[PDB]
């Protein structure tokens, strides 16, 4: 139990995917003007990659590790083509799903949507359990608490923008150069765990 | 009973002794146009035209149906425009003693009237003007109906007349007036008022409801949030015990009642106390030989929510029930931000007048400090007993958030309900200007 | 080798598999079934749609189109549809010009609108009546010197029932015309052969459709005539083609047969009993002439009313007798025009300068109730800005202000 | 000129409308006061600086040596002229001028640079210079090291009150802590000079390390005063006889600066009361786990208040309203949050060995969601129509 | 959708065609350039050996002409630092970790981490000038990602680190893992000891810069905390019994003679 | 001509007025060098995806679109990074911790999806040269002011002299950290909506 405790609070806080690693960040810029709007996206992104990384666990454990299937074959040079067709099809079916089903997020989210694909956190998961060699249970808690930290780092930063609605900002900075300059401020704020081994 | 903890007892100089006397001779009356809210008027006299009490002067474009009267009998004198042509007074010299006369019943028979004869009654008479809404403070449309009458019989105001030494002198027109309203209102009556014995109503849907602490505890909007809370699909009238008078007067006599009591108080009044006045009348007239020499301000209503009384506006408001006159404040103070202050009023403990208890101020019309954002250092939530976020409110009226503020709970609210909010602001904000930008966009998009 | 082959294999089955589950629950949560959109509301009379496309197109198939002006997009707003069982949620674009007052009523765009289920509509009787005409031309007289005249007649003695200020659409098609081909009389040909307007020519690839108001008034049986302005390109770029839709207009000549598509509802005149003060300007004619013989002859009205007309010369001004005349005929009415920029062979005496100067100074300006009376507008957008701030600084309210605006 | 006259004078208007009497208090005077409460801070700062500076001086060296090493040396020269001593015998008026001749500069620098960029954006935007920029200055002044370089400052003064602050709107208009943001600015781009065992004490040729990072090799039996020979008990570190930065280290002045703001009601006792629970709370917890090879597991919570710039943060730096959360529950919970995370930077991460400053711009960028969090409750109770 | 696109035979037809041809494409270009690519590594690796050694080379055909000239692998025992018999240029430490049920460390003797195992037999390479071997050259790794280096050790061993330090593999954070990418950091370990008179490893990684002229002390990476404890921990063990302990105990004694 | 290989240089820069590019121009921009091989990598990789997609445009479901998107491009980038490893060891050194980055990098997705679905194929790979321009004009920017500020170099040449090396400049470690890459990009923003007051965002 504290094992996954531990790797848990260390997938949310000291390597949280958007202000550690950054990672995710034209979404992270663009979609975080409401907090509602940014809530709905943390919960699709925290699915995705909780289907995402045991579903690659199994099938680079099963297909593409070295003699998995035979020996003396590799396979592993399929890595990087079997995840994004993964990750791809999860994001064709979540489309249906958020047409039918929630058409405000849907029409909020807009060319966005599906390039939830290439959310470069959910691949960098991907990529990270394989490197570290997980199983599939640590698979399950890593890609939920990676998710749970990128919908934290949005939520916040659409907390911070609603505050601002009392913010006079120089018109050339309206929006999207005042985003970065808080997101960078963010990073600031989240280097506090920089040297903490959990 | 309601106890209030949070909120401000103004300990400003000038208290009025709670003992009627006669006031001055009164020339001329005016109706206000500006202070009803969203109010187009329809002119229905000419500046030369002679007018009886009762006969209408104007009418609303915008709420059809509704008449403004005149309170005496005489000649129209003036009819004053602002810029773009807004009607600013409308003001008729005394003279005579014509009326217009309306249907008068028993005693025993005002509970079991017809709401549609209370209505066209009130309506031909010009009463009906007395009653507003929540949301948006304005006159009811006169086809529409509220299960919650709100009667204000108190009043937390600084300098503030006491309406007790007032009801028990009008007794029988305060209670046919609460029988009135009994049959007109289809829910319920709330006398709200003071620990304090009032006469009472026999009707079961009329409720005495006693609240207790400092300002803002006499107010209608404090009442409503602990009794009726108000929404777009709840909607609640309020009137004053004088206008409850009115009513009783009305249906008693089949004649308007016009008279009113006011306090004259204030730190440059030399005998504050309650005169006998009649309604719209004329300031500058009303405060002849009662103030000492100097620059100063009048005030139709209190130093928290009133109209600044000059020229076009120098009468009595149709929702005033006292007059406050104080110093102008414009001289320069040397380091004056940085004195210890001794003699300095503040809901901080940043000076030492809070150190001396019972102290009352000579305050005058200055403003503390230069118009500043908002740094919130805590004093809105000491003197907001509802529950609301007083800071995210009012940031969401400052920043123009119709919907957030709309969330946050504006629609329950007047001016007068923030008038505190605008006293302890270190910025300078005046923050019923706001509440009234934001409900005036809420109902035009509405 | 054989690792390409198990490399090759594998992948393939990894992508099969992926795409059948896709397919699987594109079956379970994209619907094929049928639409019962109810047209007419009330008696369920419904239509056969496939799902997935769009209200406007639904209703172009059905035959029951609306007021579009832009073909989607979220621009015109004037597809307006009311809905009161359907889509769930009202998209932000058609918050821009929709009120929250309208969307509780339930207005929509129809260009916004997914068909993704059963829906029923309230489009008014109106829209239900519309229908399609096919005119004779009578004649195609020049009343200005940019402005010509159109009539036409309805065959077999129809009339189409509009009100006045009401305005019509007229199809065109694919057609390239030369500037060179139209008539005008010598009166009004001076500025164009000074200013050499023949030389320019337009060029139409596929049909469309504009929008026009006519310059008649119901009792005017069976006819119905325009105003149409020359669109000719602006003299600051003397090298920008000219206008299509005015230029085919003008092409039209006397026996030539048009397509409109029948009347439309708008800028009506209110029943009330206030005073009515029309300000027209330029091209403006059509609707101020339709809504003054409406109100003097129709219903005879007795409410004061007056006309007020800015032209640029004394040779633009036009239906002087008609306007003379009633007049005299009448005695609620009176008019007055004024010239903005008189050459000196007109030898004018009377009123110059801007018509809304000329109306504060003469009318506006002594008037014991501004806000009183009611304000019939149609000219340039600039003299629309003019007399709305006029009327605003005099305390009109927006109500009592009504506006047509066609564009100069 | 109109700079003088606006400051001295009261501006001398009268209300236009509204509420036609007004509260005497203004920014003006709230900002004042919080300036003028870190002054016992600021005078204990620079004696200490100065008495820490000659003991370590005089441990070092003597006669001849001593003497070229002050003449080789500004600050201990120009305290030589200005009547004082070097020697070991020096008396509080020493140690304070030679103090001041490291803390003034600094100030100076740090004042003149930033009200620079403060009115080059009040008149690019077409406002009065308010105050605020005070306060900003002189915690930023007190929040550094005696050493420190004054082009380093100039650069952490500018991104503080630029990055920070103005393009936010200026006063009132930001989320972020100001000083606290330049402070961090010099910690991650110059660490040297903001960190390590070269710093804190101004002695030439001199290195010690100071009480934080010596409990975390050897627990209470490491405190040692090196230049003394001498333990450093706990009424040491509170009466602030310790080195580190400037304005920092008493924290009995500090305490009877934030009572007289806290009594006038300018800072939050909700806030403070927040910060002190989540400190005993995590540095209890940590007290009872236990551990066999970190000695920072068994400090308590009266010795994390002591040491650092806890003191200083939670009384001056988290009280900031601006930065804060702005209903009660949230100040409650944003207090909490400050004091769970220095505690947790000091004890768990070893590359520092504070975190008060990260452990407060890590919680500005929460304030808002627990602000979030209550106004929801609200906003539910008010559809109930309440009760 | 258009045409027949939501067809399922068209949609599966269109998806088959283009898994093919992706994966026949993808699969040709890994397995055919592989020789290439573990030539191109090969010859990285060489370099680099040379120039931890000082030895200046440029070019494939001068690297493997120096080489296999100037260094001569040999392998090492570990548990008694003892030299093993040949074929050590063609030997796979790395495999050789893994495979053979090699010995596997207790976690109270790791230090670097996440290696899990151990070679019993390791592979060291002997520059020589001339006949003569005038000193060694030693590959350690440790973890941090997972980081290889090339530590250069004299004759001597106790008392000079000589030509300093390469990493020939590490997966660091660009700005941050710079314990390659910056030569200044990898002049720092010229002259270094080892150890100290006690004959204990004595490297240490100095947080925020060694004290100039000190011995044993290297400035540590800025901002790279947990980088600078795994170079630290790759020293801590390596240098220890588990490690090259008995052969640089050997050396100093008269291994290398 | 040459009018659409240059508008999404300043007109539509997609880092600037997009928001699609930003981790790699976060992570890459330390070295002049790293960026500059980054940059030829995204266009040359956007170039090729946008034309293979726009020549099979036609005969895509749109169930399966976003599979055969990413098909595509994930197979040219793993056939250019064997490529590079097996010819151009060196610089497949340099971007072998970033090659994934370049997979899921927004620009290439977003241009297949906004243009090449709905557009001919020269014209998508214009298109695509075109985004990658200015994609590369950020990177450098910012690369240029993050490599010379944190280590006195310029494409590794010493241009500041280091207090180390005996010379006075001492770099700036923020600089080697993300903030500063996001502060750079801010005001870079901020210069570029001063000269092109059209792509200032309304205050509604
Ligand atoms: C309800 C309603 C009623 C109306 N009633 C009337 C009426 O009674 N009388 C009336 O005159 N108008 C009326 N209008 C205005 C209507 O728009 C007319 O159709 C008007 O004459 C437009 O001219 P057009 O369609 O011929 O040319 P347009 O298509 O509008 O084009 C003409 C303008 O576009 C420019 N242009 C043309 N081609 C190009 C090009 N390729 N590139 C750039 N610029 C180009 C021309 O230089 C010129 O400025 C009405 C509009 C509405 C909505
Ligand atoms: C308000 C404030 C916040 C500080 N925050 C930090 C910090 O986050 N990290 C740090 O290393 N030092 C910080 N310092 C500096 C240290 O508290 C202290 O002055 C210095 O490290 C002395 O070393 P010590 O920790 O051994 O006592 C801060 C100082 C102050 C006044
Ligand atoms: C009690 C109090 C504390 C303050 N603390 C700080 C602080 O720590 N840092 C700072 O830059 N400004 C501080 N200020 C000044 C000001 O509120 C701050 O700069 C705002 O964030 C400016 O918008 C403080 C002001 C007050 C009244
Ligand atoms: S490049 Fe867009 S999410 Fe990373
Ligand atoms: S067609 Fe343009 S708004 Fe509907
Ligand atoms: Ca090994």
């Amino acid at each position: 139990m504290e094992h996954y405790i531990s790797l848990l609070v260390k997938s949310i806080f000291i390597e949280n995917m958007a202000l550690s690693f950054f990672l995710g960040m034209c979404t992270f810029l663009a979609v975080s003007k409401k907090v509602k709007t940014s809530f709905g996206l943390g919960i699709a992104v925290i699915v995705v990659l909780t289907i995402s990384v045991p579903v690659n666990n199994l099938v680079y454990n099963l297909v593409l590790k070295p003699d998995a299937l035979v020996e003396g074959v590799d396979l592993s040079f399929l890595n990087f083509i079997t995840f994004i067709g993964v990750i791809a099809a999860l994001v064709q079916i979540l489309e249906m799903i958020l047409d039918r089903f929630f058409p405000p997020l849907y029409n909020a989210l807009g060319i966005f949507l599906p390039l939830i694909t290439v959310n470069c956190a959910i691949f960098g998961g991907v990529s990270f359990m394989v490197q570290r060699d997980y199983s599939f249970a640590e698979s399950v808690v890593y890609g939920f608490g990676s998710g749970v930290g990128w919908m934290l780092a949005i939520v916040a930063l659409a907390g911070i923008r609603e505050k601002m609605k009392y913010s006079d900002v120089p018109p050339g900075l309206r929006g999207l150069g005042i985003t970065f300059i808080t997101a960078g401020l963010m990073a600031l704020g989240f280097m506090s765990f920089s040297g903490v081994q959990l | 009973m309601i106890t209030i903890k949070k909120g401000l007892d103004l300990p400003i100089a000038g208290t009025p002794s709670q003992v009627i006397s006669d006031g001055k001779a009164i020339k001329k009356v005016a109706l206000l146009g500006e202070e009803y809210v969203g109010m187009r008027p329809t002119m229905h006299v000419r500046v030369g035209d002679e007018v009886k009490k009762a006969q209408i002067l104007f009418e609303d474009k915008k709420n059809p149906g509704v008449k403004f009267t005149s309170p005496v009998s005489g000649k129209v004198v003036e009819i004053n425009r602002g810029a773009k042509r807004v009607l600013q007074s409308v003001v008729i010299e005394v003279a005579g003693d014509d009326q217009v006369t309306f249907d008068k019943f028993e005693a025993n028979q005002l509970a079991s009237l017809n709401r549609d004869a209370i209505k066209t009654q009130l309506v031909e008479s010009g009463l009906w003007t007395a009653f507003r809404t929540r949301p948006f403070s304005k006159v009811p449309a006169i086809d529409s109906t509220s299960e919650a009458i709100f009667v204000t019989a108190m009043d937390t105001n600084p300098l503030a007349a006491e309406p007790t030494v007032v009801i028990n002198e009008q007794s029988e027109a305060f209670v046919a007036g609460l029988d009135v309203l009994s049959a007109l209102t289809t829910g319920k009556v709330y006398v709200c008022k003071k620990g304090t014995s009032l006469p009472r109503s026999q009707q079961p849907n009329v409720e005495e409801h006693v609240f207790d602490g400092p300002h803002p505890a006499g107010l209608a909007g404090t009442h409503m949030h602990f009794l009726y809370p108000v929404s777009a699909d709840h909607v609640a009238w309020s009137i004053n015990y004088q206008d409850v008078i009115a009513v009783g007067q009305l249906f008693l006599t089949g004649e308007l009642y016009t008279q009113r009591v006011v306090s004259l108080a204030g730190p440059v009044v030399n005998k504050p106390r309650l005169v006998r006045t009649v309604m719209g009348a004329s300031l500058e007239q009303l405060v002849d030989s009662e103030i000492m020499p100097g620059e100063v301000r009048i005030i139709s209503g209190s130093v928290l929510s009133g109209t600044k009384a000059t020229g076009p506006h120098a009468y009595l408001g149709r929702y005033h029930l006292q007059v406050s006159v104080l110093r102008e404040g414009r001289d320069k103070e040397l380091f004056g931000w940085a004195m210890p202050g001794k003699n300095k009023f503040s809901v901080t403990r940043s000076f030492l007048g809070h150190l001396f208890k019972g102290q009352v101020y000579n305050m005058t019309t200055t403003t503390n400090g230069s118009d500043r954002s908002m740094v919130p250092i805590g004093n809105y939530e000491k003197v907001m007993p509802l529950d609301m976020e007083p800071t995210l409110l009012l940031r969401d009226l400052c920043a123009g958030d119709s919907d957030s503020a709309v969330r946050l709970g504006a629609l329950e609210l007047d001016e007068e309900d923030l008038a505190l909010c605008t006293f302890v602001c270190p910025g300078k904000y005046e923050y019923g200007q706001l509440l009234r930008e934001c409900l005036d966009k809420i109902e035009k998009e509405g | 080798m054989s690792t390409i082959i198990f490399g090759v294999v594998m992948f393939t089955l990894i992508i099969l598999a992926l795409v059948l589950v896709i397919l699987f629950a594109k079956s379970k949560l994209v619907p094929t079934g049928d639409i019962t959109i109810s047209i007419n509301g009330d008696p369920e009379k419904a239509i056969v749609t496939q799902p997935g496309g769009k209200l406007l197109t639904a209703l172009a198939g059905a035959g029951v189109f609306v007021s579009s002006a832009c073909g989607g997009g979220g621009s015109c707003g004037q597809c307006r549809v009311k809905i009161k069982s359907g889509g769930g949620d009202i998209l932000p674009t058609e918050l821009d010009h929709i009120s929250k007052g309208e969307a509780r009523e339930g207005e929509r765009l129809a260009c916004q609108v997914a068909v993704k289920a059963d829906m029923d509509l309230e489009l008014p009787e109106e829209i239900f009546g519309v229908k399609k005409w096919e005119c004779t031309v009578i004649s195609n007289d020049n009343k200005a010197t940019f402005i010509k005249e159109l009539k036409l007649a309805i065959p077999d003695g129809e009339s189409v029932p509009f009100r006045a200020g009401g305005y019509i659409q007229i199809e065109a098609p694919a057609h390239h015309v030369k500037y060179a081909d139209f008539d005008v009389p010598e009166k009004y040909r001076g500025d164009w052969d000074k200013f050499n307007l023949f030389r320019y020519e337009s060029k139409v690839d596929e049909p469309i459709i504009r929008a026009y108001s006519m310059a008649n008034y119901p009792e005017e049986f069976g006819i119905i005539m325009l105003n149409v302005r020359i669109a000719t390109p602006p003299p600051n770029n003397p090298n920008v083609p000219p206008g299509q839709m005015s230029s085919y207009i003008w092409s039209l000549k006397a026996g030539d047969k048009c397509t409109i598509s029948g009347p439309f509802g708008e800028f009506f005149a209110k029943d009330t009993d206030a005073e009515m003060v029309f300000i027209g300007g330029g091209a403006g004619m059509a609707p101020m002439r339709s809504h003054i013989f409406d109100q003097l002859k129709r219903l005879k009205s007795k409410r004061k009313m007056s006309y007020w007309y800015g032209a640029r010369s004394k040779r633009e001004m036009f239906y002087v007798e008609d306007f003379d005349g009633l007049a005299a005929e009448n005695d609620n009415f009176v008019w007055h025009c004024a010239l903005s920029d008189p050459q000196p062979e007109d030898n004018w005496t009377g009123y110059t300068g801007f018509i809304h100067n000329v109306l504060y100074e003469n009318y506006l300006k002594d008037h014991e109730a501004p806000e009183d009376c009611e304000y019939y507008m149609c000219g340039p957008p600039m003299m629309n800005a003019a007399v709305i701030n006029m009327l605003k600084n005099l305390g009109v309210e927006e109500e009592n202000i009504l506006l047509d605006d066609f564009g100069g | 000129y109109e700079a003088a006259a606006t400051l001295f004078y009261t501006p001398g208007l009268v209300t236009k409308r509204s509420s036609h009497v007004r509260d005497s208090v203004d920014l003006k005077r709230i900002m004042i006061m919080v300036w003028l409460a870190v002054f016992p801070a600021m005078f204990w700062g620079m004696y200490n600086a100065g008495g820490q500076a000659i003991a370590a001086l005089n441990h070092l060296y003597s006669g001849d040596q001593l003497a070229a090493i002050v003449a080789g040396n500004w600050h201990y020269w120009l305290t030589e002229m200005l009547g004082g001593t070097m020697s070991s015998d020096a008396g509080w008026g020493s140690k304070m001028l030679l103090g001041a001749t490291y803390f003034l500069p600094i100030y100076a620098t740090v004042f003149i640079v930033g009200g620079f960029w403060e009115v080059l954006f009040c008149m690019v935007r077409k406002h009065e210079v308010n105050e605020g920029f005070f306060v900003t200055s002189i915690l930023f002044a007190l929040i550094v090291p005696p050493t420190l370089p004054l082009w380093q400052a100039a650069l952490g003064i500018t991104f503080g009150v630029v990055v920070a602050k103005e393009v936010f709107g200026g006063t009132g208009r930001n989320f972020l802590n100001p000083a606290l943001a330049g402070r961090a600015f010099l910690f991650f781009a110059y660490p040297a000079q903001i960190s390590g065992d070269l710093v804190w004490t101004a002695a030439d040729g001199y290195s010690g390390a100071t009480a934080l990072s010596q409990w975390a090799q050897g627990g209470a039996g490491a405190l040692i005063n090196n230049a003394t020979g001498q333990t450093i008990t706990w009424m040491d570190a509170f009466i602030g006889n310790i080195p580190g930065s400037i304005g920092e280290v008493s924290t009995l002045a500090l305490m009877i600066g934030a009572a007289f703001i806290v009594y006038m009601g300018i800072a939050s006792w909700r806030i403070i009361g927040g910060v002190m629970i989540g400190m005993i709370l995590l540095s209890t917890l940590f007290n009872v786990i236990g551990s066999d090879t970190n000695a920072m597991f068994n400090m308590p919570w009266h010795w994390h208040l002591v040491l650092g710039g806890f003191a200083f943060g939670m009384f001056f730096m988290a009280t900031d309203p601006v930065s804060a959360s702005f209903t009660n529950s949230g100040k409650w919970a944003y207090g909490i949050l400050i004091g769970v995370m220095c505690v947790l930077i000091r004890v768990v991460n070893p590359a520092y060995p504070e975190g008060m400053m990260l452990a407060i711009l890590f919680a500005n960028l929460f304030a808002p969601l627990f602000d979030h969090v209550v106004v929801e409750r609200n906003i539910k109770r008010r559809l109930a129509r309440y009760g | 959708m258009a045409s027949n696109n939501d067809s399922i035979k068209k949609t599966l037809f269109v998806v088959i065609a283009l898994s093919l041809v992706c994966s026949i494409i993808v699969s040709a270009a890994a397995v055919g350039l592989r020789d290439k690519q573990k030539e191109n590594a090969a010859l990285d690796k060489q370099s680099k050996i040379l120039q931890v050694a000082g030895i200046e080379a440029k070019g494939s055909k001068q690297i493997v002409e120096l080489f296999n000239k100037s260094i001569e692998p040999r392998l090492v025992d570990f548990n008694t630092g003892d030299f093993v018999e040949g074929d050590a240029a063609n030997y796979d430490q790395r495999k050789a970790a893994k495979e053979a049920s090699e010995s596997i460390k207790l976690t109270a003797e790791q230090d670097k981490a996440k290696i899990q195992r151990r070679a019993n037999v390791g592979v060291v390479y002997l520059v020589k000038d001339g006949d003569k071997t005038s000193k060694v050259i030693l590959p350690v790794h440790g973890n941090g990602l997972w980081s290889m280096m090339y530590a250069f050790v004299a004759v001597e061993t106790d008392g000079n680190t000589v030509s300093g330090l390469t990493y020939y593999e590490q997966g660091e954070t660009p700005g941050l893992g710079g314990e390659v990418e910056n030569p200044a950091w990898r002049a720092q370990w010229v002259g270094k000891k080892l150890f100290d008179e006690n004959h204990k490893p004595a490297i240490k990684i100095v947080k925020g810069g060694a004290p100039q002229g000190s011995e044993h002390g290297v400035d540590g990476l800025s901002g790279a905390y947990l980088t600078s404890n795994g170079v630290q921990n790759t020293f801590d063990f390596w240098l220890g019994d588990m490690g090259f302990g008995p052969f640089l105990t050997k050396v100093r004694d008269g291994g290398l003679n | 001509l040459k009018k659409s290989v240059l508008a999404p240089v300043l007109d539509n820069n997609p880092i600037a007025l997009q928001v699609l590019g930003v981790c790699s121009a976060l992570a890459v921009t330390t070295k002049l060098e790293t960026a500059f091989v980054m940059t030829l990598a995204v266009m040359f990789v956007t170039a090729l995806s946008n034309f293979f997609v726009s020549l099979i445009r036609n005969h895509i479901p749109n169930s399966v679109r976003i599979i055969v998107q990413m098909a595509i491009i994930a197979s040219l980038v793993i056939v250019v990074d064997q490529i590079l490893k097996a010819y151009l060891y060196d610089i497949s050194k340099q971007l072998s911790v970033f090659v994934g980055l370049i997979i899921t990098n927004c620009i290439v997705m977003g241009r297949a999806e906004a243009f090449a679905m709905k557009s001919e194929p020269i014209p998508s790979f214009i298109d695509g040269i075109g985004n990658g321009l200015g994609y590369g004009f950020v990177l450098m920017t910012v690369g240029f002011f993050r490599e010379l500020l944190g280590s006195g170099k310029l494409f590794g040449l010493e241009v500041l002299p280091l207090i180390s090396n005996g010379g006075w400049y001492q770099p700036n470690g923020l600089m080697l950290l993300a903030p500063s890459a996001f502060f750079l990009i801010g005001f870079m923003i901020w210069a570029i909506r001063t000269f092109k007051p059209e792509q200032v965002e309304a205050k509604e």
